[PDB]
């Protein structure tokens, strides 16, 4: 309700002719660091007993 | 290196003798680090095995 938009609408024969760059919300999940979280870094090795 | 600063504190020196195990020294820290592991920690061996 308390919201702030981006607003594009395009002739789709510029992009008919070439698409977008890679917009979705998967754009947003891959560009992220360290989507998993699995086995621990290199630099820290482990702890022994 | 201790007595490189028996050298330097007791003033008996130059920086010849200086010079010269300063290139001893860069060689042994350099040869060491050969000998340790990817921990960090530190071997007699330790690479290539
Ligand atoms: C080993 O070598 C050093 C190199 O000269 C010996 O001389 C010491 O050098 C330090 C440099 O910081 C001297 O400190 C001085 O402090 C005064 C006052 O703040 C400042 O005006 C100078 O610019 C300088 O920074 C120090 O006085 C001098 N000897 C000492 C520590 O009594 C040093 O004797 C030897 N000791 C080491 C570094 O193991």
């Amino acid at each position: 309700p308390q919201s702030v938009c981006a607003l594009r609408a395009v002739d789709q024969s510029v992009l008919l002719m070439k698409p977008d760059a890679e917009l979705s919300a998967s754009s947003v999940y891959n560009l992220l660091p360290e989507k998993d979280l699995t086995g621990f870094p290199g630099p820290l090795n482990d702890q022994d007993n | 290196i201790y007595v490189l600063d028996y050298l330097n504190e007791t003033q008996q020196l130059t920086p010849e003798i200086k010079s010269k195990a300063i290139g001893y020294l860069n060689t042994g820290y350099q040869r060491q680090l050969n000998y340790k592991h990817y921990d960090g920690s530190y071997s007699t061996f330790g690479e290539r095995y």
